[PDB]
């Protein structure tokens, strides 16, 4: 089935609004949560632009296509997908108005670009270069989390955020694929958000009371089999050879009490005492009687580890990996100044913490363990990438539309071309910018018009960046307020908004066929 | 479990024994056709009328005067005998060898194949 | 089973919409149609050849439109959209009228004379090139790449196209016709950069030979292409019984040795190290050569050997007796196992004939390379199209508006009922200008009538509207250029194409 040109563009642009409109608070603290019980057919909770897209099975190509490119920003920033959709269809709103009056679909698409630049130039012009301190990042943390959750919820979150990235700023790595270690915990309340500069150990050893508080953590991350297995196992396993099974029964616990002694000696080599804590972590099962020997030596000897955890163990501690405990120097195992083996609920989740040279920082959250407990985890985690951009860009500008008008102003305040031709594109282009504050202000309050003429005249009067009180509808200096746009975030979605809006303006038919 | 891998090893040992026996014996049975083939060249050569010392019975050997070198037997059918010409008899000797030859032949393809599969079970054995 | 006027309609009917939506997609300035699969699969393309496909096709002449399209997709692959425009233009205009004026016929004929006038005008409207000056060629490639808006790596690949394809051009019927493409060899390579690639002599062997015992580098040993028949002869000249037993192993394998050597000594007679063994490959054949310490490259394609036939510029030899350099491994030549990325690549360079290079491609990796290669593939072919045709034309409406006048001038002079096609022919030139006027997004009727005047005095020799400059313009200063044939090749097709469906009044099953 087919729709041509004008009829093609409608289904495009018509599909945007309602879709787009649901997000009219996805951004800032005013952002309204949205629940899928319908996405796969499962009860959930989400606010993000790109995420909500993929979450819902989204039947319409319009809904379909941006989520692909909306994946880019959510890949990059993680938010502003919470935003970008809004300008996009409003932009789609603008171009048709010409073609509605009539105008060639080309030139409008054509007139967006110098517009896409002169506004992007204004980004260069407006971008506020800021020297990032934890506080600056605190308000960078809360501007993305307000977009996510309560500013209340943004609070306990903000700490671990700016603190986790705080130790990666040490690493001078502008991006974080580490200190992204996050933990969720059994609780009545998702309120708890915990920060472990080290790791947290999911698995407990089948033997409790081994070393329950490991003070000095000497961690050999060990694939080792200290359970080879205790009885008849041939290669370590059952088989069809009795002849081999007849030979292979005894060396098992021998190869084990080896690795027992290999730890026994190791412990006393690592320690010579049970005072200094000590840890063994098997990637596999361990004999508990091995443990029993070892649990009484001052070790916490752990088993069936997850190779992922082994890394941050091998790394954030500076831990190490062997197949034979042998003996290793006490220092030869990575370290965490304290280890706290911690049971909430019935499972001890061992905190290997202040892991020496942490490249990873663990963020625990205790919660009801619902998609509530999810709605918090996702919330911080894109703000992480957001605040990560503030590491990336030294330029962070405020949000809450403080940007938009002043940006939308110039190219409107003057035809950037002084072409009607481009201004056709531009007036279409430069207009859609205002969608964010004007709905949010009116989402929270009075009609856009006032705040608009406020924020404009204000910026016109100020040039200070003034932005909505996102639960009021009144403009406030958004820099000081702390609602803040990475020059990373806003610039990209800007591009993202326009770069899609063109060739999709250019779909002059669609056939259903393939 | 444990006995099953123990079972098929020396199982495939004997097929080697059997086939090596069968080709050995089918190396044996062919040899007597040319015997029947060659003894006719001798009797043609010397002449009808030469003393033939042929076995009589156990440890007994019986004499006779050679006659009818052109009259020479092919034993075929179930229970049947075709005496054949000096030419013809030597032919089906050659024939029934060649009948036995591929009969003898494919035995070693069967012979050699059964040992490595014992080995394959013996390989899994010490495994 | 389909009939006459309804075919004639379905001709004009289908070929209309056939000719259409991709013209929105046409131009460096374009409009990409969306394509929805019945499952919901969405597609955004300027490619008619692509657009031809997901759309459900029924009208068998539309299938036939897909044919000359694929037929042109075989030839260029660009303008497959543009070729079906004009047949759509052609079939639309004259057909229904002139079949309601009762004929495919005068319609048939006059496109012979639609063809030649432009063919004439082409040699007038297209100007010769320096294939000698690759820069004179480069701007074309600089132009060739950018309608689909790819520049970044192509800007280099532009040059690299020029380089090899002039070399991968050696071909003669004695009238020296050069189609030769398969000489050009391309390389998927990991690492390097899109801005670093080259053309290496002979034909570099990349695809199926990484083979590490080629040795690595052949300084001047020969490479050996075997249409021998190197297969060991188990007897003297023949293959004896198989080996089921110890006795067949000793006697037969011995005579298997001689035939390998006596040919491989004939191979040694041309003194190789590398022997890439294709026909007559034997487990003893390489082993002897490996015992000969002659690296014998087996498990190999004759396509490689055809690449190698173009790597040394040689042939492949069925001769058992007296194997020669000029037989295989023509010229001194090289063979080198090179690691670009870490992939082992046989480079057989220095064809005995000059104009020997094949395109090495490095991207930052295979993919971003494939970005180069795909666009270089367009870049490289335009070369052999410019190398095909050393004339080239100011494009757009200049290309378009030129002949219609002479054509109308004909129709006016010819004043038959053939004049009516030359009228039907006249403005069909201007549809891509309409698309160009789409490309700029402007008023066509004006720009037409405006460009119509631009041919009234200027004669639109260089003057079309270029939607990407937006305006009626010199296309020489503006630099819109294609080798003449490509214009004709697009132009030749639609004529015959229209003339094709101009024949059909009958679909029958």
């Amino acid at each position: 089935e087919v729709a041509r040109a004008q009829a093609a563009l409608a289904v495009n642009i018509s599909a945007a609004r309602g879709l787009q409109d649901v997000l009219r608070t996805n951004l800032g603290p005013k952002g309204t949560m949205k629940m899928l019980v319908s996405g796969a057919g499962d009860i959930k909770l989400t606010k993000d632009g790109n995420v909500l897209l993929h979450e819902m099975q989204i039947q319409h190509p319009t809904a379909s296509l941006i989520a692909k490119v909306a994946t880019a920003q959510d890949d990059i920033t993680g938010d502003g997908t919470t935003s970008n959709v809004l300008i996009i269809g409003e932009l789609l709103k603008q171009a048709d108005l010409y073609i509605s009056e009539g105008l060639h679909p080309r030139i409008i698409t054509e007139g967006f670009e110098a517009a896409k630049e002169k506004a992007l130039q204004f980004l260069e012009e407006v971008k506020v270069s800021r020297e990032m301190d934890r506080e600056t990042l605190i308000d960078v943390a809360r501007t993305s989390l307000r977009t996510k959750v309560h500013a209340e919820l943004a609070d306990v979150l903000t700490e671990a955020v700016v603190d986790s990235i705080l130790a990666i700023k040490k690493q001078d790595e502008p991006i974080d694929l580490f200190m992204i270690e996050i933990m969720e915990m059994k609780h009545k309340s998702e309120t708890d958000t915990s920060l472990i500069r080290g790791l947290v150990l999911d698995h407990g050893a089948r033997h409790p009371d081994m070393k329950k508080r490991v003070e000095d953590a000497y961690i050999l991350t060990c694939n080792v089999s200290l359970e080879y297995e205790k009885t008849e196992v041939n290669s370590g396993f059952f088989y069809k050879s009795a002849e081999e099974r007849e030979k292979l029964v005894k060396a098992e616990r021998k190869f084990i009490e080896d690795r027992v002694k290999k730890i026994i000696e190791l412990k006393r080599k690592v320690c010579g005492d049970s005072d200094k804590g000590f840890v063994v972590i098997n990637q596999k099962g361990i004999d508990p009687f091995s443990l029993d020997a070892l649990s009484k030596e001052g070790i916490v000897a752990l088993r069936r580890a997850k190779r992922r955890n082994m890394e941050r163990l091998t790394l954030a501690c500076g831990g190490v990996a062997l197949n034979s405990f042998d003996d290793l120097s006490p220092d030869c195992l990575g370290h965490a100044g304290l280890v706290y083996e911690y049971t909430l609920g019935e499972e001890k989740f061992t905190f290997i913490e202040k892991c020496n040279n942490p490249r990873s920082v663990t963020l625990l959250i205790k919660g009801p363990n619902k998609h509530t407990l999810t709605q918090i985890k996702d919330a911080v985690r894109d703000g992480l990438r957001a605040v990560k951009n503030a590491i990336d860009d030294g330029c962070v500008v405020p949000g809450a539309g403080a940007v938009e008008v002043a940006m939308a102003e110039a190219l409107i305040k003057h035809k950037p071309s002084v072409k009607g031709r481009a201004q056709l594109g531009v007036q279409a282009f430069a207009d859609a910018l205002l969608i964010i504050p004007k709905v949010l202000a009116q989402n929270s309050g009075f009609d856009l018009q006032e705040t608009l003429v406020k924020i404009q005249a204000e910026h016109s009067e100020s040039g200070q960046l003034v932005g909505v009180d996102l639960n009021t509808g009144e403009p406030m200096v958004a820099a000081e307020v702390g609602v803040w746009d990475n020059y990373c975030v806003k610039k990209q979605l800007l591009h993202s908004c326009t770069v899609i809006a063109t060739n999709i303006l250019l779909v002059d038919e669609i056939m259903r066929a393939g | 479990n444990l006995p099953q891998l123990e079972m098929l090893k020396n199982q495939l040992d004997q097929e080697v024994e059997f086939l090596s026996t069968s080709i050995a014996q089918l190396k044996v049975v062919q040899t007597k056709y040319v015997e029947a083939k060659d003894c006719l060249n001798v009797l043609n050569k010397s002449n009808e009328g030469k003393e033939l010392l042929v076995p009589l019975t156990s440890s007994m050997y019986v004499p006779g005067k050679l006659h009818d070198v052109e009259h020479v037997l092919i034993d075929v059918g179930t229970g049947y005998y075709v005496e054949k010409t000096a030419e013809d008899a030597k032919d089906f000797f050659k024939r029934k060898i060649d009948f036995l030859t591929k009969q003898m032949e494919k035995i070693q393809p069967a012979l050699q194949e059964k040992h490595a599969m014992k080995q394959a079970v013996m390989e899994m054995m010490s495994q | 089973r389909e009939s006459g006027r309804k075919v004639q309609s379905g001709n004009i009917n289908a070929a209309k919409t056939i000719a259409d939506i991709i013209r929105t997609c046409l131009g460096p300035k374009s409009m990409m149609k969306m394509l929805l699969d019945p499952m919901g699969g969405i597609v955004m393309t300027n490619d008619g050849n692509a657009i031809l496909r997901e759309i459900q096709v029924q009208h068998p002449a539309a299938k036939s439109m897909i044919e000359i399209s694929r037929t042109q997709d075989e030839e260029v692959g660009d303008g497959t959209t543009s070729v079906i425009i004009l047949a759509g233009e052609m079939l639309s205009v004259a057909e229904h009228f002139l079949e309601q004026q009762m004929h495919p016929t005068v319609v048939i004929s006059a496109y012979r004379k639609a063809l030649d006038d432009m063919i004439s005008t082409l040699k007038k409207i297209s100007i010769p090139v320096d294939i000698s000056d690759s820069d004179m060629m480069l701007n074309i490639i600089n132009s060739s790449i950018t309608t689909k808006a790819i520049s970044r790596w192509s800007s280099l690949a532009c040059n690299i196209a020029l380089d090899a394809v002039k070399m991968v051009q050696f071909e003669e019927n004695g009238r020296k016709e050069i189609d030769i493409k398969k000489y050009a060899r391309v390389e998927k390579i990991p690492g390097g950069i899109i801005e670093d690639s080259c053309v290496l002599r002979g034909v570099m062997i990349n695809k199926d030979v990484t083979h590490p015992r080629m040795r690595r580098y052949i300084k001047n040993p020969r490479i050996v292409l075997l249409d021998s028949s190197l297969e060991y002869k188990k007897g003297e000249s023949q293959t004896d019984i198989e080996i089921t037993r110890e006795e067949d192993f000793t006697r037969i394998l011995q005579m298997e040795e001689e035939y390998i050597q006596q040919l491989c000594e004939d191979i040694i007679q041309l003194k190789p190290d590398v022997v890439i063994t294709e026909k007559g490959i034997s487990d003893l054949a390489q082993h002897y050569l490996m015992r000969a310490n002659i690296t014998a490259i087996r498990r190999v394609r004759k396509t490689d050997n055809n690449r190698i036939a173009r790597a040394c510029g040689a042939r492949i030899v069925s001769r058992p007796e007296e194997l020669r350099e000029d037989d295989v491994g023509t010229g001194a030549g090289l063979l080198e196992i090179k690691k670009i990325g870490d992939e082992y690549f046989t480079f057989i360079t220095d064809c005995k004939d000059p104009k020997a290079c094949t395109i090495l491609l490095r991207g930052a990796s295979k993919e971003i390379l494939s970005e180069v290669e795909r666009n270089l593939q367009d870049a490289m072919q335009v070369c052999r199209n410019v190398l095909l045709d050393p004339q080239l034309v100011p494009g757009g409406g200049a290309s378009e508006m030129a002949v219609a006048h002479a054509l109308t001038e004909k129709s006016k002079a010819m004043t038959g009922v053939e004049q009516w096609p030359y009228r039907a022919v006249a403005q069909a030139l201007e549809v891509i200008p309409r698309t160009l006027i789409q490309n700029c997004g402007a008023s066509t009727i004006r720009l037409l009538t405006s460009l119509r005047a631009k041919h009234t005095q200027e004669n639109c020799e260089t003057w079309g509207v270029n939607g990407e400059t937006g305006t009626l313009v010199d296309m020489k200063e503006l630099g819109i250029w294609e080798p003449l044939a490509v214009k004709l090749q697009t132009y030749k097709t639609a004529v015959e194409t229209a003339v094709l469906l101009l024949r059909i009044d009958d679909i029958v099953s």
